[PDB]
């Protein structure tokens, strides 16, 4: 089927460019009617930024100052978004869109990227295990965890047992802090029996830098290695 | 440019209709879509070409246009339909343009304490001469609670980062709590405790540098 996936740093700073591309699969992208871009601030509705269609002619939001260019590259398959001397107003989420036909109205949308507009720098996170103990069992199952901790800037993507752990799996939403960076925890349950005799990763990708983890989180022993240790 | 209600409730089975009116230039000359948007989430195609669904879209959603506006139509009214709904078309000028959006309420859910999970701080952030209690607030309704911290016995207000809560999934929400010390603090109380107050009881957890349960 036709699917769309934007890509972008998810860090600009002021009055810098930014760049954003759209990357069409399943579909020759000279053949769409139109493609475009829509944003959405943090709680706000969705805004036009700008289109194109296949007789190659653009159109763009005029509250945007002549700031918008789009283009498609039909080489790579993809169209492209640059929004020029960006100020902390173009902070939102981006979307890119497409209509196959003139003559329907089912557009194809990307899953959206968050662009981040500041000066502050990149930090990737320090990653922590949050080990499973008595405390954090209940029934018979445990709750273990990793902590991702100072970051910038959103998001942060964690999966568990490279996503072949997906149930009682919550991944919380993240902090800010007064110090400007972020903090999130991600939590599996898991059954207790299981604990001895299972590995349990947590995989760790901060995209906007270039940062890639994984921390083992295993049960804290109790008993010295070098003393009997059994009746 | 397109106007819809920016709030609308109903209690749950109940039938919902959201409503966007625009001009004769805008809704009149052109097909109708409908988005839900759940938290976090983009936008989903709920209806286009006026009143058509999208395969996988329930029949629980419909779409109709009465002249200069159009119509959303939810039925079965579930917690699930929690969201914001956005209707869109083209302008005059042939370019995009959204209602403002719709927020949805389920009414009448019932109230549901929250559970708090309280992880001390790891071996590993303690080396590096850091410490970091996590409290974690999951699945309470609805979505307020405030976060007290102690020390033994004692308030702590320093070093406390808690966010505001935001919804989850199953429309529960979820929160969490962070307490910054110094390795030499955790080592040398008794004990921490997280304590999550919702609409009035408190739930309470605690972790102690003394602790090792295997």
């Amino acid at each position: 089927q036709v699917q769309l996936q934007e890509s972008g740093p998810g860090l600009v700073k002021p009055s810098e460019t930014l760049s954003l591309t759209c990357a069409v699969s399943g579909y020759s992208i000279s053949s769409g009617y139109y493609w475009g871009w829509i944003r959405q601030p943090p709680g706000k509705g969705l805004e036009w930024i700008g289109s194109i269609y296949h007789s190659g002619s653009t159109y763009y939001n005029p509250s945007l100052k002549s700031r918008v260019t789009i283009s498609v590259d039909t080489s790579k398959n993809q169209f492209s978004l640059k929004l020029s001397s960006v100020t902390a107003a173009d902070t939102a989420v981006y979307y890119c869109a497409g209509l196959t036909q003139s003559s329907h109205n089912d557009a194809n949308w990307g899953q959206g990227t968050l662009v981040t507009v500041s000066s502050a720098s990149t930090k990737g996170p320090s990653v922590f295990p949050l080990a499973p103990s008595s405390k954090s069992t209940s029934g018979g199952t445990a709750a273990l965890g990793c902590l991702v901790k100072d970051y910038f800037p959103e998001p942060v993507t964690v999966s568990w047992n490279s996503g072949a752990l997906t149930s009682g799996v919550h991944t919380f939403p993240a902090v800010l802090q007064s110090s400007g960076l972020y903090s999130l925890s991600s939590v599996v349950t898991v059954p207790s029996s299981s604990l001895g005799t299972q590995t349990y990763i947590c995989n760790v990708n901060h995209k906007p830098s270039n940062t890639k983890v994984d921390k083992k989180v295993e049960p804290k022993s109790c008993l010295a290695m070098d003393y009997k240790d059994h009746d | 440019v397109l106007t819809q209600p920016p709030s609308v409730s109903a209690a749950p089975g109940q039938k919902v209709t959201i409503s966007c009116s625009g001009s004769s230039s805008n809704i009149g000359n052109n097909y109708v879509s409908w988005y839900q948007q759940l938290p976090g989430t983009a936008p989903k195609l709920l209806i286009y070409d006026n009143n058509k669904r999208p395969s996988g879209i329930p029949d629980r959603f419909s779409g109709s246009k009465s002249g200069t506006s159009a119509t959303l139509g939810i039925t079965g009214l579930q917690t699930g339909d929690e969201a914001d709904y956005y209707c869109g078309t083209w302008d005059s000028s042939l370019n995009p343009v959204f209602g403002g959006g719709t927020k949805l309420t389920v009414l009448g859910q019932p109230k549901a304490a929250p559970s708090v999970t309280l992880f001390p701080p790891s071996s590993e952030e303690l080396q590096a001469n850091k410490a970091t209690l996590v409290c974690l607030i999951s699945d309470f309704y609805p979505g307020a609670v405030t976060v007290a911290w102690k020390a033994d016995s004692s308030p702590v207000k320093a070093g406390v980062e808690t966010t505001t809560p935001s919804k989850q999934s199953n429309n529960k929400y979820a929160a969490s709590s962070y307490l910054s010390l110094t390795p030499e603090q955790w080592k040398s109380h008794r004990s921490y405790s997280c304590q999550v107050t919702h609409e009035g009881s408190t739930v309470e957890k605690t972790v102690a540098p003394t602790e090792c349960s295997g």
